[PDB]
C-alpha cells in the first residue's frame, strides 16, 4: 500500500501565527489528497481535496499545497478553536490510506490547577474496595507532576490517571487521579495527600485529609 | 502550474555559427479551435526587461530580424540562431504563454566565444580626497580581456598579500565581446601609510610572464 | 439547484440499439465556433440565425433570442445537419456577449473522471472567456474522452451510464451522456438539453464525470 | 440536509458477528459513494469498505471475506456486515459520503459513528460513588464497568458549566471514570446535587444524590 | 509606447510597499497589465493580471496573501501593492502590456528595484582615480541601498567606458568605473564623473585633477 507520514506529530502555535503540516507518500499520488481535521468529541471533517481545492463553508485561512509525493496544509492565523488532530488521505488508489495524524496544540497564559481530593465514600467502603480521587483542574501548560503520600510515604502502586484533551475554549488541560487501595490497607493508615508539582509556583499545590475526621 | 524545462543553462559559441537552444513543456501548449503553439521567446540583456523575441512559437516580432527562427509543437520547441552576433549576449527565456499560471523557464546564458586578448592593466593609488577621511583604496583595473579565467595578485613592498582583496567583473562587451576586471585591497590610512611599493600582477593563459604595474606611495 | 439523477433515470448504452457514431460525432472534431458575430436574421422566436455557413441558434424562449439579437457574440457548440431547417446547419444555445468577457490567456479547468466510484483520471479543458457555457465546457470535456478513454465508439460504447456534472460555487447541475433507450438516435433531440444557454463562471467552475461499466 | 446516522454499535465476542447501520437522507441515496470508515482506540483512521452509486465493492485486504457493505434502496440505508471479528476490529465505525457523487475516496459528509467492543469481557454495569468534601467540588466515581461507554450528567444537564468528565480507564477487564462539577458554595447542600449516570449495555440508569459527610 | 516606472524604493521589512506603472501611447482599457518578478541573477516569475474596464484581476496563487492589483481609470496608471514584506520579497518588479488577446506581452517597464531591510539610507563616498591612451578612474564607496547611476561628463562619451557591479561589505555597497580616453585629451580636456544617488537625493561633479 501506499504509506502516507505526517509531520510533525504536534504542533504548540501561538493564536494568530501562521502555521504548516506536511504530509509525504511513499508513491506519487497525484493530487488526490484530500485533508481532514477532527475536534475532540467530534467526526472528522473534509477541509481539502485534491491537493488545494477548497471546499464551500471552509474558513479560507485552510489552504494546501504540492503534488505527487509532498503536501503540505496551512493554517493562516490559527485560532483556539483550531485544536485537534489534522489527517491526510490517499483518495488516489486502493487501499486508500491516512496518515497517523498530527495534534495541533494552542499556547497560552500559565494556569495553576484547582485541587480537590475526595476520600472514599461511605457506600464504597462497604463493598471492599477504597478509592482516593484527586481533581486538577483547569491548568496550563499540560507538563504536570502528581505525587501520593501516605502518612508521609510516597506510594505509587495502585494509581490510575486520565487526562482530558486540551480544552476547545480555553485550551486549558484537567486531569483526575484515583489511588485504588483495599479497605484494609486503607484503613490502616490516617493521612492521604495528594500533591501537584507545576510550572506556575517553585512549590508544590498539595491537599490532603486525615482520617480522624 | 506548467513547468517549462529549458536547456544547456550556458552555450559558449564563436561570432558565426548556428545555435541550438530547446524548450520542453510538461503540459501541452498547443491549442486546436485557433491551433498555435502558445511559446514565447524571450531576450533578456543585463540590466534591463525581457525583450519579445518569438510568439506562437514561430512567428517573429515586428522589427526583430530573421537570423532568429523558432520551431517545433506540443511539448518540444527549438530556438535557432543562424550565425550568432556580438549583440546576441542575452539570457533567452521560454515563456509557457497559453494557461494561467503563465510560466517562465529558467533560461539559457548565451556567451560569446572570441580569440585571446591580454588586459590593459592600470594601478590606482588612493585619492588624497579619501586619505583625508582616514580609509585607503587601491584599485587595479584590468579591461578588455579574454578567457574569464584570470588571477590577480597584490605585492605590497613586494611582499604577497591576500586579505581585504575585492573583485568585480562585468559582463561581456555587447560591442567587441571582452570582459573587464577591477580589483580592490581595502587598508586604513595608517596601514596604507607605512609602506611604500605596491604591485598589481595580473596571470593568464597568453602569458607565462605576468602582466606587472606598479607605484611607489611618494611618487610624483 | 438541479437535484441528483435517481435509479434508473440515467440512460442506458445496453439499452440503445442503434449506432453509437450517431452521437460520437456530436463530439469529434467539426463543431460550430465563431467569434465576434451578430444575427442577420430569425425563423421562429426562440432563434437566431448567423452567417458564419449558415447556422440557426435556437434558445429555450423568446426572451433569450431576443436578449442576443442585436448584440456581438461569440457561439461554440455542437451542431447538426438532419431534421434542420431554415424554414446549412442548426444548434442550442452556446452563445456568449463578445465584448468584457475576453481573457488574454486560457483558464484551465480540471476535469475529475470517475469509473465505477474509483478515480479513473484527471485533465485540463481550456477556455478564453471569464464567462462560458456548459455546453462548450461539455464539448471540450466530451472530446477529450472521445479521443482518449473510447468515451464513444463507432459501434457502441464501453461504459454504462455516465453523466457529467458541473458545480460553480455551491450550486450544481448535470447532463445525461448516454442516449435515451431504442433502435435510433436523434441528434437534434439530445442537444436540446443546451438550449437554456446555461452559463458558467470559468475562474469557479468544477466539472466532474462519472462512469459506470456494465 | 445530508443526514447520516448510523447504528448497530455493540459490544462481541471475537468470532461474532455484527450488523451495522445508517439511515441516510436529504440527498439522492443512489447517486452517492458511500463508505465505512473507522476509528482504532489509538486514534488511527482506516478506510473499512465503499460501495460506488452503481454498486460496486470495494475492501481493504485485511477485511476481504469477513465484512460485506449493502445498500437497502428502498429504506435509503447503508449497511456493513461484520463476520468473524478480531480485537483488532475495535473502534469508532462511521458512515460516510462523498462530496458531489460517485466516487468513493473523499468523505464530506460523517455520521456521529458507532461504538464497536470486540472482546471477551463480561458486562458489568457500575457501581456508582458520590464524591463529597466560594465555588465547591463535588464528583461522582463510576467504576468497575464494561463495556463503554457511561454517559454522566449532572442535575440532568441543568448544571454543565464547570464539569469535567474524564475518560474512563482500563484495570483488571473493567473500566473507571471519573467526575466533577464546580457549584457555587452558597447553595449545596441546602440544594441538592445529583449525579445521573447511565450505561446502555446494562439497562442501568442511576441518581446519586451527592449529600454531605 | 511607454511603461513608466520608477527606478527602486528602499522598504522596512514588515512594511507594505506599493509600485505604479503610468502608460502613454494607447487607450488604457483596451489592454491587460501584467507583473513581473525578477530576483538577482535569478529568473523570471508570473504575479498576476489586471483588465483595466472592469478590473479583473488574475493572480498566481503563489503570490495571493502578497500581492494585490489595482488601477487608476483618471489617470490611467496600473498599481501592484506588495504587503509584509521580507528578505525574500527583495527584487525588481515589471509591469508589462499584452500585445492583445492571446497575444505576447510587447511594451514593459524598465523596473522598480525593491529592497527589503532595516539598514539606514547612506549617500555615496566618490573619489577620483587619476595615475597613446591613458586610463582613468572613479572609486564610488560606501553607500546604500543600490543602484547608483555613474556619468562621464555628465553623459556624454560612453564608449571604452566600464562600470564595475557594487559589492556588499557590512550594510554598505561599493563599486568602482574606469574609462580610457586617448591620451592627447586628457588633461587638456575636462573629464568628471558625476553620480547621482536617487535614494538620498545626491548628485556630486567630481573632477580628475592629474
Amino acid at each position: 500500500d501506499i504509506v502516507m507520514t505526517q509531520s510533525p506529530a504536534t504542533l504548540s502555535v501561538t493564536p494568530g501565527d501562521r502555521v504548516s503540516l506536511s504530509c509525504r507518500a511513499s508513491q506519487s499520488i497525484g493530487d488526490y489528497l484530500h485533508w481532514y481535521q477532527q475536534k475532540s468529541h467530534e467526526s472528522p471533517r473534509l477541509l481539502i481535496n485534491y491537493a488545494s481545492q477548497s471546499i464551500s463553508g471552509i474558513p479560507s485561512r485552510f489552504s494546501g499545497s504540492g503534488s505527487g509525493s509532498d503536501f503540505t496544509l496551512i493554517i493562516n492565523s490559527v485560532e483556539p478553536e483550531d485544536v485537534g488532530v489534522y489527517y491526510c488521505q490517499n483518495g488516489h488508489s486502493f487501499p486508500y490510506t491516512f496518515g497517523g495524524g498530527t495534534k495541533l496544540e494552542i499556547r497560552r497564559a500559565d494556569a495553576a490547577p484547582t485541587v480537590s481530593i475526595f476520600p472514599p465514600s461511605s457506600e464504597q467502603l462497604t463493598s471492599g474496595g477504597a478509592s482516593v480521587v484527586c481533581f486538577l483542574n483547569n491548568f496550563y501548560p499540560k507538563d504536570i507532576n502528581v505525587k501520593w503520600k501516605i502518612d508521609g510515604s510516597e506510594r505509587q502502586n495502585g494509581v490510575l490517571n486520565s487526562w482530558t484533551d486540551q480544552d476547545s475554549k480555553d485550551s486549558t488541560y484537567s486531569m483526575s487521579s484515583t489511588l485504588t487501595l483495599t479497605k484494609d490497607e486503607y484503613e490502616r493508615h490516617n493521612s492521604y495527600t495528594c500533591e501537584a508539582t507545576h510550572k506556575t509556583s517553585t512549590s508544590p499545590i498539595v491537599k490532603s485529609f486525615n482520617r480522624n475526621e | 502550474d506548467i513547468v517549462m524545462t529549458q536547456s544547456p543553462s550556458s552555450l559558449t559559441v564563436t561570432a558565426g555559427e548556428k545555435v541550438t537552444m530547446t524548450c520542453k513543456s510538461s503540459q501541452s501548449l498547443f491549442n486546436s479551435g485557433n491551433q498555435k503553439n502558445f511559446l514565447t521567446w524571450y531576450q533578456q540583456i543585463p540590466g534591463q526587461p525581457p525583450k519579445l523575441l518569438i510568439y506562437w512559437a514561430s512567428t517573429r516580432d515586428s522589427g526583430v530580424p530573421d537570423r532568429f527562427t523558432g520551431s517545433g509543437s506540443g511539448t518540444d520547441f527549438t530556438l535557432t540562431i543562424s550565425s550568432v552576433q556580438a549583440e546576441d549576449l542575452a539570457v533567452y527565456y521560454c515563456q509557457n504563454d497559453y494557461t494561467y499560471p503563465l510560466t517562465f523557464g529558467v533560461g539559457t546564458k548565451l556567451e560569446l566565444k572570441r580569440a585571446d586578448a591580454a588586459p590593459t592593466v592600470s594601478i590606482f593609488p588612493p585619492s588624497s580626497e579619501q586619505l583625508t577621511s582616514g580609509g585607503a583604496s587601491v584599485v587595479c583595473f584590468l579591461n578588455n580581456f579574454y578567457p574569464k579565467d584570470i588571477n590577480v595578485k597584490w605585492k605590497i613592498d613586494g611582499s604577497e598579500r591576500q586579505d581585504g582583496v575585492l573583485d568585480s567583473w562585468t559582463d561581456q562587451d555587447s560591442k567587441d565581446s571582452t570582459y573587464s576586471m577591477s580589483s580592490t585591497l581595502t587598508l586604513t590610512k595608517d596601514e596604507y601609510e607605512r609602506h611604500n611599493s605596491y604591485t598589481c600582477e595580473a596571470t593568464h593563459k597568453t602569458s607565462t610572464s605576468p602582466i606587472v604595474k606598479s607605484f611607489n606611495r611618494n611618487e610624483c | 439547484s438541479q437535484p441528483d439523477p435517481k435509479p434508473d433515470e440515467l440512460h442506458k448504452s445496453s439499452k440503445f440499439t442503434g449506432l453509437m457514431e450517431n452521437m460520437k460525432v456530436l463530439y469529434d472534431d467539426n463543431h460550430v465556433s465563431a467569434i465576434n458575430v451578430k444575427s442577420i436574421d430569425q425563423f421562429l422566436y426562440f432563434d437566431l440565425i448567423y452567417s458564419i455557413d449558415n447556422v440557426r441558434v435556437e434558445f429555450k424562449n423568446k426572451d433569450l433570442a431576443d436578449k442576443y439579437k442585436d448584440k456581438y457574440v461569440d457561439v461554440f457548440g455542437a451542431n447538426y445537419y438532419y431534421q434542420c431547417y431554415f424554414s446549412k446547419t442548426c444548434m442550442y444555445g452556446g452563445v456568449t456577449e463578445h465584448n468584457g468577457n475576453q481573457l488574454d490567456k486560457y483558464r484551465s479547468i480540471t476535469v475529475r473522471v470517475f469509473e465505477d466510484g474509483k478515480n479513473l483520471l484527471s485533465f485540463d479543458v481550456q477556455t478564453n472567456k471569464k464567462k462560458v457555457t456548459a455546453q462548450e465546457l461539455d464539448y471540450l470535456t466530451r472530446h477529450y474522452l472521445v479521443k482518449n478513454k473510447k468515451l464513444y465508439e463507432f459501434n457502441n460504447s464501453p461504459y454504462e451510464t455516465g453523466y457529467i456534472k458541473f458545480i460553480e460555487n455551491e450550486n450544481s447541475f448535470w447532463y445525461d451522456m448516454m442516449p435515451a433507450p431504442g433502435d435510433k438516435f436523434d441528434q437534434s433531440k439530445y442537444l436540446m438539453m443546451y438550449n437554456d444557454n446555461k452559463m458558467v463562471d470559468s475562474k469557479d467552475v468544477k466539472i466532474e464525470v462519472y462512469l459506470t461499466t456494465k | 440536509e445530508v443526514n447520516l446516522i448510523e447504528s448497530g454499535g455493540d459490544l462481541v465476542k471475537p468470532g461474532g458477528s455484527l450488523k451495522l447501520s445508517c439511515a441516510t437522507s436529504g440527498f439522492t441515496f443512489s447517486a452517492y459513494g458511500l463508505s465505512w470508515v473507522r476509528q482504532t482506540p489509538e486514534r488511527r483512521l482506516e478506510w473499512v469498505a465503499s460501495i460506488s452509486g452503481g454498486g460496486s465493492v470495494y475492501y481493504p485486504d485485511s477485511v476481504k471475506g469477513r465484512f460485506t457493505i449493502s445498500r437497502d434502496t428502498a429504506g435509503d440505508i447503508l449497511f456493513l456486515q461484520m463476520n468473524s471479528l478480531r480485537s483488532e476490529d475495535s473502534a469508532i465505525y462511521y458512515c460516510v459520503r462523498d462530496l458531489y457523487g460517485d466516487y468513493v475516496g473523499r468523505y464530506a459528509y460523517w455520521g456521529q459513528g458507532t461504538l464497536v467492543i470486540v472482546s471477551a469481557a463480561k458486562t458489568t454495569p457500575p457501581s456508582v460513588y458520590p464524591l463529597a468534601p466560594s465555588m465547591v467540588t463535588l464528583g461522582c466515581l463510576v467504576k468497575g464497568y464494561f463495556p463503554e461507554p457511561v454517559t454522566v450528567t449532572w442535575n440532568s444537564g441543568s448544571l454543565s458549566s464547570g464539569v469535567h468528565t474524564f475518560p474512563a480507564v482500563l484495570q483488571s477487564d473493567l473500566y473507571t471514570l471519573s467526575s466533577s462539577v464546580t457549584v457555587p458554595s452558597s447553595t449545596w447542600p441546602s440544594e441538592t446535587v445529583t449525579c445521573n449516570v447511565a450505561h446502555p449495555a446494562s439497562s442501568t440508569k442511576v441518581d446519586k444524590k451527592i449529600v454531605p459527610r | 509606447v511607454q511603461l513608466q516606472q520608477s527606478g527602486a524604493e528602499l522598504v522596512k521589512p514588515g512594511a507594505s510597499v506599493k509600485l505604479s506603472c503610468k502608460a502613454s501611447g494607447y487607450t488604457f482599457t483596451s489592454h491587460w497589465m501584467h507583473w513581473v518578478k525578477q530576483r538577482p541573477g535569478q529568473g523570471l516569475e508570473w504575479i498576476g493580471e489586471i483588465d483595466p474596464s472592469d478590473s479583473y484581476i488574475n493572480y498566481n496563487q503563489i503570490f495571493e496573501g502578497k500581492a494585490t492589483l489595482t488601477v487608476d481609470k483618471s489617470s490611467t496608471t496600473a498599481y501592484l501593492q506588495l504587503s509584509s514584506l521580507t528578505s525574500e520579497d527583495s527584487a525588481v518588479y515589471y509591469c508589462a502590456r499584452t500585445a492583445g488577446l492571446l497575444a505576447p506581452m510587447d511594451y514593459w517597464g524598465q523596473g522598480t528595484s525593491v529592497t527589503v531591510s532595516s539598514a539606514k539610507t547612506t549617500p555615496p563616498s566618490v573619489y577620483p582615480l587619476a595615475p597613446s591612451m591613458v586610463t582613468l578612474g572613479c572609486l564610488v564607496k560606501g553607500y546604500f541601498p543600490e543602484p547608483v547611476t555613474v556619468t562621464w561628463n555628465s553623459g556624454s562619451l560612453s564608449s571604452g567606458v566600464h562600470t564595475f557591479p557594487a559589492v556588499l561589505q557590512s550594510d554598505l555597497y561599493t563599486l568602482s568605473s574606469s574609462v580610457t580616453v586617448p591620451s592627447s585629451t586628457w588633461p587638456s580636456e575636462t573629464v568628471t564623473c558625476n553620480v547621482a544617488h536617487p535614494a538620498s537625493s545626491t548628485k556630486v561633479d567630481k573632477k580628475i585633477v592629474p
